[PDB]
């Protein structure tokens, strides 16, 4: 199941909701999809600090 | 996982696992993850490559 | 029953003695949970004889596996019965179709892990509704025989003991009947003669100090398992021949 | 922040009603509605059977004769009777009942404090003339579900054998089920109106029901509030 | 609850080793032995004796230094 | 059955390691020691990443 | 025959509906099976094992 | 019928901007009760101040160029985005930028209004490269409870939550006798415009606010 639940959060599909747009960090990413505006899908590109 | 363990080493990996583990269970239990009899589709070629 | 069945749970429920059929065809005369007795019609009756069929349901007895079986009843009173026609239905049986389980509504999808590898998420109602429980028979039985010391005792009075523990038996020293229990508590009170007891001057000591003697009698008890706790649904006493009867017996 | 209030209260069955609040902030009908039936489907205060005690059984597992219905069937029954109590809570019922035919639950003598739901109820079924069963009720008020195993330990000295103790389930709502739709106020664009539709077993009314989940639900907030 | 000893091993060569000192320091601290030398926090002796590893204020060549001083210890009350 | 002795109990089940082992024993990882977790019910958890 | 019978019980027929979970009440996306099957409780209790 | 009312456990902040928060001991389920609610409250609607949209005066487009600058526009508007404006009684402004100087641009190098204030003076709001690179934007801020996407409403998302991340678990909690008792612990990070604990009691209040038409003495 862990494998399986990752496998769904990594996936991507065109066209998902929000897709292409911009978010400041994962915080923000994580409240997009939590409040039903952005899918976990999306392409979008965010910034991250590694 | 090996990477992890091999870059950072034993302590990180552990926590690392087990957040892994905890992500993955609540992320496949909301995405519903379902088998129905739909989800197998047999393909219409096969009838005419059978006979 | 099972929602989605084969069609042969009739021929299984059916050809194991487990349910009641009738043998002769009729009306069914009298309705109980212990017995039915059946009147039988007029074209398959013997010449000589009655008169109706009477069946003696079996309630509530130990099985191999210490599980129960019990056979209740499916018709009610004045009711037409060919034969063939199951009267009462014994364990696992509705209406003469074997039912080995329960119709539960499942959903197929991950929670939490907590259907891991192949655990199994149950409600709370499920349990709720006692309708996965099971009753079990348990059979124990006290042995009382004669040793080196001389013949054991059933007697209720037991050394190392309070009241609150034989506060449930008879004067014989005998669980009641109906009383229910659990592990640990005495059933039968049992006490086999020992001997030569030898104390660490120590425990002269007490003798001397608080004047509690010692006794002369061990203790052999029919306990409860410990781990599971039910209700005594029978007793039953068998005496020697030439060994007098007690109360209980 | 515009506060929320009842509307709609209409109870078609004897048991199936319906509630609703339409004064609702956008996407506020999950929020309030996936925790009251969560407070609702726990805590209620309710009205259940403790203590039965046939005169002529002294276990649960056996026969009486007269009575096709198995003492332990006869509890389960037991167990599905719906009461509601007011006055008092510790109240100990009297069914005397003789004769052949089904004996409802209509035949249990009334107390000063005591009313049922549905008396079309059975208890069990007489299929002997002379056959007469004398048995107390002991119905008393709690929450939640209560199995009888867990009850013995408090213990309280049950003195005799005749007493049968059955399943404690004091649960007044049986099913929630939470809908939500944009129904405009006077000055709104688009505001969600909650309907909440519900099966309860007839006990406690579906106002006082909203009422209490309230209640439980903000007494959870104490932490931080001193009065509004 | 100290999950990995990594950073006690890290103190002792072996893996091996690192179990007979902290056992001989848990002797001390649970038997009458000692006081320990970190704040207790309610975790038992063996885990007092593998944070006191981990500090490096403890270790074989330490415990033998006390014990041998405490053999002089008990040769002074003689007179 | 004491309520008293409860908190004893887990007093001294802290930080107490037990040994889980698995009725066939292939190789050492057969037996794994974990930190117990007290429990109700008669089931032992198992972790499932072991 | 069972999408004919699932017609007429008014039922979808792909047997596969949509569930909320009761803790957060959101729905699960990708609709979940549903159905009713007959399940056994064997023997292996675990009141006689531990 | 009583109940079993908690109170508050213990307390912890790894900084200002974070902290955690624990709640036993709870009812079975009332542990999510509590979570689920406040989260809700605080994810998608909450009272704060945030940026809305902003043009340029250089080009208007949210994809073009620009001269003198090196980054692109798209990583301007983002960043605007993660100013903190914590706005006083005022419903709304407008400001703009005046910077031509040679260096990054940071977020004192506004048009320091009436009646607005700013938690991160050092945010980077651009890259300027040598000499001039003339450049002065107008950007437009506004009020509002929630999260309003750019392109449900150049454009710009404006985020009025003042929380940037919000969670919640459940665990088993230690009671005298009692079997199985839910743990409540909260966790939140703000984006600077207030500090959690007056947050979580300002949502806490929201929805008491809503039960107020209720239950009873």
């Amino acid at each position: 199941d862990v494998v399986l639940g990752l496998y769904y959060m990594t996936r991507d599909c065109v066209n998902a909701k929000g897709e292409g747009m911009v978010l400041t960090g994962p915080k923000e990413a994580e409240r997009l999809y939590r409040s039903g505006l952005a899918s976990l899908h999306a392409r979008v590109k965010v910034r991250i600090t590694e | 996982l090996n990477t992890c363990y091999r870059i950072l080493g034993l302590k990180p990996t552990v926590i690392f696992a087990d957040q892994i583990m905890y992500t993955g269970f609540a992320y496949a239990a909301r995405s519903g993850a379902s088998v129905g009899i739909d989800d197998m589709v047999i393909p219409e070629k096969k009838h005419e490559i059978i006979s | 029953k099972p929602l989605v069945g084969t069609g042969m749970e009739r021929a299984v429920a059916v050809d194991s003695g487990v349910t009641a059929v009738a043998k002769r065809g009729g009306v069914v005369q009298y309705v109980d949970a212990s017995r039915i007795v059946i009147k039988v019609n007029e074209d398959e009756m013997y010449p000589g004889e009655a008169g109706i069929d009477i069946y003696n349901l079996t309630k509530y007895t130990r099985s191999n596996q210490n599980t129960c079986i019990n056979q209740m009843p499916c018709v009610s009173l004045g009711e037409p019965v060919e034969r063939g026609d199951v009267l009462a239905d014994g364990p696992s049986t509705d209406l003469g179709e074997l039912a080995l389980g329960q119709n539960m509504r499942v959903a197929f999808m991950p929670w939490n892990g907590y259907n891991f590898e192949d655990s199994i998420l149950v409600s709370e109602r499920v349990v709720q509704e006692d309708r996965f429980t099971t009753i079990h028979i348990q059979e124990l039985a006290c042995v009382s025989r004669d040793t080196k010391l001389g013949p054991e005792e059933i007697t209720a009075d037991i050394p190392n003991v309070g009241e609150a523990a034989l506060s449930k038996l008879d004067e014989s020293g005998i669980v009641y009947i109906g009383a229910e229990v659990t592990g640990g508590d005495i059933l039968v009170g049992k006490v086999t003669p020992k001997g030569e007891t030898q104390l660490t001057p120590e425990e002269k000591l007490l003798r001397a100090i608080f004047g509690e003697k010692a006794s002369d009698v061990k203790d052999s008890s029919l306990r409860v398992p410990n781990g599971v706790s039910g209700t005594v649904i029978d007793v039953q006493v068998f005496t020697r021949d030439g060994v007098e009867k007690d109360k209980r017996a | 922040f515009l506060k929320p209030r009842l509307v709609d209260i209409e109870q078609v069955s004897s048991t199936h009603a319906k509630v609703t609040l339409e004064p609702l902030e956008r996407g506020f009908g999950h929020t309030l509605g996936n925790a009251l039936r969560r407070i609702l489907l726990s805590s209620m205060p309710g009205c259940a059977v403790t203590e039965v005690e046939i005169d002529g059984v002294l276990h649960e597992y056996s026969t009486k004769e007269g009575v096709q219905e198995d003492i332990l069937e006869i509890l389960l029954n037991l167990k599905g009777l719906a009461v509601r109590v007011q006055g008092k809570d510790e109240v100990i019922l009297t069914l005397n009942k003789s004769g052949i035919g089904p004996v409802t639950a209509a035949d249990i003598t009334h107390d000063g404090d005591v009313e049922i739901v549905k008396p079309q109820h059975v208890i069990c079924h007489l299929t002997d003339e002379n056959a007469s069963i004398s048995m107390r009720i002991k119905v008393q008020r709690g929450r939640g579900y209560v199995p009888a195993s867990t009850r013995i330990h408090s213990e309280e000295d049950e003195r005799p054998i005749g007493r049968l103790l059955v399943d404690a389930c004091y649960s007044p709502v049986e099913r929630i089920a939470y809908n939500v739709e944009a129904a405009r106020v006077e000055q709104r664009t688009d505001l969600d109106k909650l309907v909440i539709e519900m099966e309860t077993n007839g006990t406690i009314d579906p106002e006082e029901a909203i009422r209490r989940a309230a209640t439980i639900l903000a007494e959870q907030l104490e932490a931080f509030v001193d009065l509004e | 609850a100290r999950v990995t000893v990594q950073d006690a091993v890290e103190k002792i060569g072996n893996r091996f080793d690192l179990v007979l000192v902290a056992a001989r320091r848990a002797r001390q601290m649970q038997v009458g032995g000692k006081d320990p030398l970190v704040p207790e926090e309610n975790d038992k002796t063996t885990v007092i004796a593998l944070r006191e590893i981990e500090e490096g204020l403890i270790n074989n060549q330490i415990l033998d230094v006390r014990e041998r001083q405490e053999q002089q210890e008990q040769e002074a009350a003689e007179l | 059955e004491e309520a008293v002795v409860w908190d004893i109990l887990d007093e001294v089940i802290r930080e107490h390691p037990v040994l889980l082992n698995r009725a066939p024993t292939l190789h050492r990882l057969g037996i794994q020691a974990f930190e117990p977790v007290l429990i109700e019910g008669k089931a032992i958890q198992l972790h499932p990443l072991v | 025959e069972i999408k004919e019978l699932l017609k007429l019980g008014d039922l979808p027929t792909s047997g596969q509906i949509r569930l909320y979970d009761g803790r957060t009440g959101e729905q699960f996306e990708r609709p979940v099976t549903v159905g009713y099957m007959y399940m056994l409780k064997l023997n292996h209790l675990v009141d006689d094992k531990m």
